[PDB]
């Protein structure tokens, strides 16, 4: 895994571009990726 | 002179009151922040 730097992802065939970072969003243990306002995903959980 | 002035002092005096009591006084300037803001919500939700 690689934060703060531009990268492209793919999470469990999730695939993006952007700046991955640590964050304070308190997910509850069983959601698994976070959405923002236009259905595109905000945040994701680590598998690993 | 004295008259006239006092009342135009006076005056001066219920727009600060107006303007600090009743926030909707600006409602014409409010209406067209909320309607592009609004127009920009709804391109964005047009994403999902």
């Amino acid at each position: 895994l690689v934060k703060n730097k531009c990268v492209n992802f793919n999470f469990n065939g999730l695939t993006g571009t952007g700046v991955l970072t640590e964050s304070n969003k308190k997910f509850l243990p069983f959601q698994q990726f976070g959405r923002d306002i236009a259905d595109t995903t905000d945040a994701v959980r680590d598998p690993q | 002179q004295k008259l006239i002035a006092n009342q135009f002092n006076s005056a001066i005096g219920k727009i600060q009151d107006s303007l600090s009591s009743t926030a909707s006084a600006l409602g014409k300037l409010q209406d067209v922040v909320n309607q592009n803001a609004q127009a920009l919500n709804t391109l964005v939700k047009q994403l999902s």
